[PDB]
C-alpha cells in the first residue's frame, strides 16, 4: 500500500552521525601534527643534503649521518600516536558509513521514478 | 614490466599460538625481502 | 536568558558522560585480545594508572553501589571480565549518542527564538 | 558567604513516569491558566514539538521541513575532507624523501651502482644502524597515510550520497547546483 | 614567543551535579586555539604539577593536608572537620580535587618561572587565577590561591609587582595576602553593595607599610564599555607613573560580560579586550591568568580572542569548525555583544571616585 | 521490456519471484533490480544487461536462458548499440557556452571511478559552442 | 634497474600492510558486538512516532520536557553482568 | 649518491607508426622525428628514457563512459559498417576518423601520461615529458577534434592523491575544452588557457566562462586575436601567471605545449617563434614545482620537431648547438638546416589597450581568490 519512508528517515540520522567521530580525531591529530613540523623540516633538509652530496658540501659524512640518525630517533614517538589515532578514526567512520550505505541502497528504491529520471518527455534524445 | 599487476595478485578468529605463528611468519618474510632473499623477489628479478 | 543557560547546561551534561564512556571503552577494548593471558602483569599496570576513568564509567553505567564490586571483580578476573563490561558500555554509548542527536534537533530552535528575544534587560 | 543562588525556582524539574521510563519536565511554564500570565511570557512558546519531531512522508519535504533542512545546510563533510587532504599532503612530502633515501641505502638506485657506504663515507657498521631506523620511520609513515586515505575516501562517499539525495528530492526544481 | 601553559587533564574534572563552575571551559578554549592555528605561534608548555611543599608557602599545612587526604567516598570520617575549612556547600569535595589544585597552582608557578628567566615576556595560564581562596579555608569556588604563589615567585628577581583585577567580584584573598607590604600593589574593579564577598570599600587602602598601596574601585550596576574605559585608563596610567611596576599579573575574569550567570555588568568583547590592550601597551613582563566566567560560550570566545590578540595575530570573525561548535549558535561568530541594560553610574560619581583615588595615589 | 514499476506480465512476475531463493541475499538482489530498471528506461540494451547478469547468474544456467528469452536476446549480433544523443539546444544554460544535462544522463555507468572521481569530476554541465 | 626498484618498493608496502591488518583484525574480531535493514528502520520509526505523541501530551498537560534522562542499566542486566563477572 | 635529478622521458617505439587518414593534419609520425634528434644530439645521456605501460580499459573509464571505451576497444576500420549508430553517438567518422590501431594508440598516450603522474607521485623525478600525450579536446562522452581519450584528466586525477592543488596551463592556439569541462565545478584544479577567440574552433572559451558551483573563479580564459607576436604574448602571459602562482598557490603543474601557435602553421593563426614559444616553458619552469609537459597540437611537422627538441633540451638543463646533426629526416629541415623557427610579417591585431583591458579584468577575477 502507501509507503512510509523509513529508509529516507534513517538516512538523515546517519548523515549526521558521520562527522562527529572523525571530528574529535581530526582535532587530536592537528595538535600532534603541529608539534612536529619543525622536526620534519629538519629531516627534509638533512635528507636533501645527504642525497645530493654536491650542493651543500660542509660536513664529515660520518657525522652528517649521526645528526640525521638522532633527528630520526626524535620523531619516532609521534608516528605511533598518529597511527593509533588513524586506526581509531578508521574504525569509527567504517561502522558509520556501513550504516549510511545500507540505508542509501534502499532510499533509492522507494522514491517515484519521475523524481529521479524526470518525466518521460524532459529527456532531449535527438 | 607492469609491476603493479604482478605484485598485486578471515573473520574466523584465532587462538593465541596460531596468532603468534602467523605473526612470526609475516615478520620473517618482511626481513627476508629487506635483505634480498625473498622467493617472490628472486623470480621476478 | 535562563532558557539559553539551561540549554547549555544540558548539552554539557551530555558531553561529560559521553567523553567518560569513550575513554573507558578505549582502555577496556585495549584489554581484550587473544594474547592477553600472556603479558598480563603489564596490562594489570595500565589498569591501576587508569582506575578513575573506569570507576566513573562504572558509576555511570551501573550505579554507586555496584561500582566498587565491578572494580574489584575486574581487578581479579580481568581477561574474562573485560569483554562483558565492554559490551555493556558500548550499548549504553550507542543509545545515548542516538538520544543526543534527536534532542539537539530541539536545542537549536530554543536557541534561535530566545537568542533573538533575550537582548532586552529593560 | 554564599557566592550566589544559581538555581532559580523557574528551571525546577518534575519527573513523570510514562510506560517504563521517567521523563523530567520544566513545570513553571505550564498553562497554569490565570490572569497574570501572558503567552509571550513563556520562553518555550511557539516551539512546536509535534512538527519538529515529525517524519517526512513526502520526499520534497526534505527542503522545507525545519529541522531536516537545517541539517542539509551544514557543510561539515566538505570541511573535513579538505582538512584530510591538507593533512595527507605534508606527510607525503616527508615520505617521498624518506623513500628516496631508502632506495639509496638498500642499493636499488640506478644512479648509484657502487656500495652505498662508500658513496658517503661511513663505516659499514654505521650504515646498518641508519638503514634500520630509516626502515622503521618509512614503514610507520606509510601506514598512517594508508589509514587516513580510507578515512578521507569514506567521507567522500558520504558527500556523494548526500548530493545525490538532495538532487533526487528536487523533482523539476533541479538546477544543477545542490547547495540546498 | 608567548608561553602558553595547558595540561590536558584539567578539562576532565567536575565540581558537582549542577555547580556553576566548570573547568571544562578551559578545554573549550584550547579546542579553538588549535583550530585557529595559534598552536604554532605560541610556546605551548605542560605545567609541572605543584608539590605539597610548593603550596604551603601561602596556605597552612593543616589545610593543605586536609585537602590531600579528603575523598568524596571516605568523608564519613572527615565530615566533622569539613566546615572548619569552609569546604562542603559551594566549595564541594569531588573526585580528584588535589590533582586539580596542583594543576592550576603549577601552571601559575611555571609562568612566573618563565618570566623570571627571560624565556618570555608574556605568559598565559587560563586555568589558574583563583583569587578568593584564603590562607586557611576555601572561599567561593576556589581552594588554593595560586596567584599569591605566582607573585611570591616573581618577587625573587623583580622588585615591585602589580596585580590588576577585572573580575566583577572583589579579589579578597590576594588583597588580604599582601595587605601590609609595599612591594605588591593590588588594584580591583568590582561591583560593590549587596554582593559577594561584600568587602572592597574605597577607604580600604592597606595598613602598616602598605598604606596607600591598594586600590579598590567600587562600581555599580550596568556599567558599560565607555564608562569602564574612562575610569580604567586614568588610574592605570597614574599607577604606572607613580608605582613603577616591573611585573604585571592581569586577572581576566569574564563574569563581567553581558549576560553572565552571576554578573551585573554590561561589557562586551571589545570592552573587555581594551583592558588587555592597554595593559600590554606598557611593554612589561606580564602574566595573564583566568578567573571567573560562568556562561561558558562567552568565556570560550572571549578568552580565545584575548589569546590571539596577546600573541599579536588577528583571528577571523567566523568560527572554525571544531568539536564544541554547536555551543555557539545560532550565529557562530567570535563576537560577544551587550544588551540595553540600564547603566547606574552617573558621570559625577565616576569622577568623584576617580579624583579620590588619584589624590590617594600621590603619596 | 519490463516497463511497469512493479506489476505486470505473470511470466516476469514468476521470474522475479524465482530470481530470489538463489540470490536470496537482498543486498545483492537490489542491485539486479536497479540494473533491470536501467535497462527498461533505455540506458542499456538487451546486449549490455546480459553481461552484468552473467556476473549474477553465471552458474544457475536455468535462470540465465530464461532471462535471455525474456528480453528477446539474439546471439547472432551481440554489439550493444548505445543510447541516442541529446540535443542541447533545448536545455537550460549557465553562461555563453554551458548547458545543463537531463537528469537521466547522469545514470550512465563509469566502472572505474572510485569516490574521488565522483566528487571531483564534473558530470552535469556540458559545453556547447555558442 | 627501474623495474627492479619498483618491484622492491611495492612488495615492501604490501607485506607491511598485511602485517598491520592482521594485528587489527585480531583485535577487532575479539571485540564483542535485527533480521534486516527494513526491521531496524521500521522499529526506529515506530519508536520515534510513539515518543512524539508522549511528549506532545506531556507538553500540553504538565510542562516542557527537558533532555532525555541518562540512567543506569536495568536491574536484570546489572544482575546478569555481576553474575558472568563473578 | 643519487646526484642531480634527471628528466624522465616517456617514449614507445611503436608510436610513430599510426596513421590517421589520407591527408589528415595530425601525424603521430612527428614524435618519431623528435626522438631521432634527441638521439643525435646525444641528449639521451641527460634524460631517463622510460617505456610506458600501456593503459587498460579499467584505467580509461575513470573519466570516460563504458559505452565509449567499449566502442573504441571493439571497432576496426573494416567492421564499422555495423557501428553506424555508434558513429553518430560518439562523434567519430569525419574529423576523428576510425583507423588501424586506434585503441593501441590511445593506450600508449594515456599510459605515458599516467606514468608521468606516478613518477611525480613517487619522488623519482621533478619533471616528466610525454610528447604523445596532451589530447585536450576529448570529452567524457564523445570524441572531439582529433582526440579520443583525454589523458590530462587521468594524469590530474593521479596527481590529486597527494597534492591539494593542481594548475593546468594551456598554450595550444585552441581552447582546451575537454580539460575545462572535466574540472569546471571544482576548486582543486585551476585551468588557464590562452587562445584565439572568434570564428574559431571549438567556439567556446569566452572571457566570462569562469566556472560554476565551487569552481567559481577557478577557470581562466585569455581570448586573443590574430598575428600576436612574442612580446605582446609575453606581456599578456607573465602577469596572469605571476598572479596565479601568487594567489592560487599550486603544488603541481601540467603544461600543455602545443605548437600550432607558431608562425607558419597549417591551422593556427599566431605569429610566435621558437624563442617566443620557449619563453613560456622557461618561465613556468622557473617556479620550482613538480611539472609535467605534454604534447598537443602542431601540424607542420618540421617546425614541431625542432621546437619540441629545443624545449626538451631546455628542460633538461642543456644548451643545444644551432646546427642540426645528421639524422634520418635531415631533408625536412631545409634550407637553413638550423635549430630555429622564424616569425613572419603578418599583421598583429591585438592593440595595446585590448591587452591591458583583459589583463585588468582577469586580475580582478583572480583577486577574488584566497
Ligand atoms: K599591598
Ligand atoms: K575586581
Ligand atoms: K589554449
Ligand atoms: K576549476
Ligand atoms: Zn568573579
Ligand atoms: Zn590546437
Amino acid at each position: 500500500g502507501i509507503e512510509i519512508f523509513a529508509a529516507l528517515n534513517d538516512f538523515t540520522d546517519a548523515i549526521v552521525s558521520v562527522p562527529e567521530s572523525v571530528c574529535g580525531k581530526f582535532t587530536s591529530l592537528k595538535e600532534i601534527d603541529a608539534q612536529v613540523r619543525d622536526i620534519r623540516q629538519n629531516v627534509i633538509q638533512e635528507i636533501g643534503v645527504v642525497l645530493k652530496n654536491e650542493k651543500n658540501d660542509e660536513l664529515s659524512g660520518e657525522e652528517r649521518c649521526e645528526r640525521l640518525q638522532k633527528t630520526l630517533k626524535e620523531i619516532l614517538p609521534y608516528s605511533d600516536s598518529k597511527i593509533c589515532l588513524a586506526t581509531d578514526a578508521m574504525n569509527n567512520i567504517k561502522s558509520c558509513i556501513d550504516r549510511l550505505d545500507a540505508g542509501f541502497e534502499y532510499v533509492e528504491l522507494e522514491i517515484p521514478q519521475q523524481l529521479r529520471l524526470g518525466y518521460p518527455d524532459d529527456r532531449a534524445l535527438m | 614490466m607492469d609491476v603493479l599487476s604482478r605484485v598485486f595478485d578471515l573473520n574466523n578468529p584465532l587462538t593465541a599460538s596460531e596468532f603468534r605463528a602467523k605473526k612470526a611468519e609475516l615478520e620473517a618474510e618482511l626481513e627476508s625481502i629487506r635483505n634480498g632473499t625473498c622467493k617472490t623477489l628472486l623470480d621476478l628479478a | 536568558l535562563q532558557a539559553l543557560q539551561l540549554v547549555e547546561d544540558e548539552r554539557y551534561d551530555y558531553d561529560r558522560v559521553l567523553n567518560t564512556t569513550e575513554s573507558a571503552i578505549k582502555i577496556l577494548a585495549n584489554f581484550c585480545e587473544p594474547t592477553i593471558h600472556e603479558h598480563l602483569e603489564t596490562a594489570l599496570q595500565e589498569l591501576e594508572r587508569s582506575k578513575r576513568i573506569i570507576k566513573n564509567a562504572l558509576i555511570i553505567v551501573y550505579g554507586k553501589e555496584h561500582a566498587n564490586l565491578a572494580l574489584d571483580t575486574l581487578f581479579k578476573k580481568l581477561p574474562t571480565a573485560a569483554p562483558v563490561l565492554l559490551k555493556r558500555i558500548k550499548t549504553k554509548d550507542q543509545e545515548w549518542r542516538r538520544s543526543k542527536r534527536e534532542w539537539s534537533k530541539i536545542w537549536r530552535q530554543i536557541e534561535k527564538k530566545n537568542a533573538q528575544a533575550a537582548f532586552d534587560d529593560r | 558567604g554564599c557566592v550566589g543562588n544559581s538555581s532559580g525556582s523557574s528551571i525546577d524539574i518534575d519527573y513523570y513516569n510514562i510506560g517504563n521510563t521517567k521523563r523530567g519536565v520544566v513545570s513553571h511554564f505550564r498553562r497554569r491558566i490565570d490572569p497574570e500570565w501572558l503567552d509571550h511570557d513563556n520562553p518555550y512558546n511557539d516551539i512546536n514539538i509535534a512538527e519538529i519531531m515529525s517524519p517526512l512522508t513526502k520526499p520534497q519535504d526534505l527542503l522545507t521541513h525545519p529541522a531536516i533542512s537545517s541539517i542539509f545546510e551544514q557543510n561539515y563533510l566538505s570541511i573535513l575532507a579538505s582538512s584530510a587532504l591538507e593533512i595527507i599532503s605534508a606527510e607525503h612530502k616527508y615520505t617521498a624523501h624518506l623513500e628516496q633515501l631508502m632506495v639509496a641505502l638498500l642499493g636499488d638506485d640506478p644512479s648509484l651502482p657502487g656500495p652505498p657506504h662508500e658513496v658517503f663515507g661511513i663505516s659499514p657498521e654505521q650504515c646498518r644502524e641508519l638503514t634500520i631506523t630509516v626502515q622503521e620511520a618509512l614503514e610507520k609513515s606509510k601506514e598512517f597515510i594508508r589509514c587516513w586515505t580510507n578515512v578521507r575516501m569514506d567521507l567522500l562517499r558520504a558527500i556523494r550520497f548526500k548530493n545525490k539525495v538532495i538532487a533526487y528530492c528536487q523533482g523539476e526544481d533541479y538546477n544543477g547546483n545542490t547547495q540546498v | 614567543k608567548v608561553s602558553y601553559f595547558y595540561d590536558e587533564d584539567v578539562g576532565n574534572y567536575h565540581y558537582g551535579p549542577q555547580h556553576p563552575m566548570k573547568p571544562h571551559r578551559v578545554r573549550m578554549v584550547h579546542n579553538l586555539v588549535v583550530n585557529y592555528n595559534l598552536y604554532e605561534k605560541l610556546n605551548v608548555i605542560t605545567p609541572v604539577r605543584a608539590t605539597r611543599n610548593d603550596m604551603t608557602r601561602c596556605h597552612t599545612d593543616e589545610y593543605i593536608e586536609f585537602l590531600w587526604r579528603v575523598t568524596p567516598d571516605t568523608m564519613e570520617k572527615f565530615q566533622p572537620h569539613q566546615l572548619k575549612f569552609n569546604v562542603g556547600d559551594d566549595c564541594p569535595v569531588f573526585d580528584g580535587l588535589y590533582e586539580f589544585c596542583s594543576i592550576s597552582a603549577g601552571g601559575s608557578i611555571g609562568a612566573a618561572q618563565e618570566l623570571n628567566s627571560g624565556n618570555a615576556e608574556i605568559a598565559i595560564n587560563w586555568a589558574g587565577g583563583l583569587h578568593h581562596a584564603k590562607k586557611r579555608e576555601a572561599s567561593g569556588f576556589c581552594y588554593v590561591n595560586d596567584i599569591a604563589l605566582a607573585a611570591l615567585e616573581l618577587l625573587k628577581y623583580h622588585q615591585r609587582v602589580l596585580y590588576i583585577d577585572i573580575d566583577v567580584h572583589h579579589g579578597d584573598g590576594v588583597e588580604e595576602f599582601f595587605y601590609t607590604t609595599d612591594r605588591v600593589m593590588t588594584c580591583s574593579f568590582h561591583k560593590f553593595g549587596e554582593y559577594f564577598p561584600g568587602t572592597g570599600h574605597i577607604k580600604d587602602t592597606g595598613i602598616g607599610t602598605g598604606k596607600n598601596y591598594a586600590v579598590n574601585v567600587p562600581l555599580r550596576d550596568g556599567i558599560d564599555d565607555e564608562s569602564y574605559e574612562s575610569v580604567f585608563k586614568p588610574v592605570i596610567s597614574h599607577i604606572m607613573q607613580w608605582f613603577r611596576p616591573e611585573a604585571v599579573i592581569l586577572q581576566c575574569g569574564t563574569d563581567s560580560l553581558a549576560g553572565d550567570r552571576l554578573g551585573c555588568f554590561n561589557l562586551s568583547m571589545k570592552g573587555h579586550s581594551m583592558c588587555v590592550d592597554f595593559v600590554k601597551s606598557f611593554n612589561l613582563p606580564m602574566i595573564c591568568v583566568g578567573g571567573g566566567g560562568y556562561t561558558v560560550r562567552n568565556v570560550a570566545r572571549v578568552w580565545t580572542y584575548e589569546t590571539g590578540l596577546l600573541a599579536g595575530e588577528e583571528l577571523d570573525e567566523n568560527l572554525p569548525y571544531n568539536d564544541y561548535l554547536q555551543y555557539y549558535g545560532p550565529d557562530y561568530k567570535l563576537n560577544v555583544l551587550s544588551n540595553n541594560m540600564e547603566n547606574h553610574n552617573t558621570r559625577q560619581y565616576l569622577d568623584s571616585i576617580t579624583s579620590e583615588i588619584i589624590e590617594n595615589l600621590r603619596n | 521490456n519490463v516497463p511497469i514499476a512493479q506489476n505486470k506480465n505473470p511470466s516476469e512476475l514468476e521470474f522475479l519471484e524465482h530470481a530470489r531463493q538463489y540470490l536470496a541475499n537482498e543486498s545483492k538482489y537490489n542491485e539486479f533490480i536497479k540494473l533491470l530498471e536501467l535497462y527498461s528506461q533505455e540506458v542499456f540494451d538487451k546486449n549490455a544487461l546480459v553481461e552484468r547478469c552473467y556476473v549474477f547468474f553465471g552458474s544457475n544456467e536455468h535462470l540465465m536462458n530464461w532471462l535471455k528469452d525474456l528480453v528477446k536476446y539474439n546471439p547472432a549480433n551481440p554489439i550493444p548499440v548505445p543510447r541516442p544523443r541529446v540535443d542541447l539546444t533545448q536545455c537550460k544554460s549557465c553562461g555563453p557556452s554551458y548547458r545543463l544535462l537531463p537528469k537521466i544522463e547522469l545514470l550512465l555507468p563509469c566502472s572505474g571511478r572510485d569516490d574521488l572521481c565522483w566528487t571531483i569530476l564534473n558530470d552535469a554541465w556540458v559545453s556547447f559552442p555558442t | 634497474l627501474f623495474d627492479k626498484r619498483r618491484i622492491r618498493q611495492a612488495l615492501l608496502t604490501k607485506i607491511a600492510t598485511k602485517c598491520f591488518q592482521l594485528l587489527n583484525k585480531q583485535k577487532s574480531v575479539h571485540d564483542p558486538t535485527t533480521m534486516s535493514y527494513r526491521q531496524s528502520a521500521l522499529l526506529q520509526k515506530q519508536r520515534i512516532e510513539y515518543e512524539a505523541a508522549v511528549l506532545c501530551e506531556l507538553n500540553s498537560f504538565a510542562g516542557f520536557p527537558t533532555a532525555p534522562i541518562i540512567e543506569t542499566a536495568s536491574f536484570d542486566d546489572i544482575r546478569n553482568d555481576l553474575l558472568e563477572m563473578g
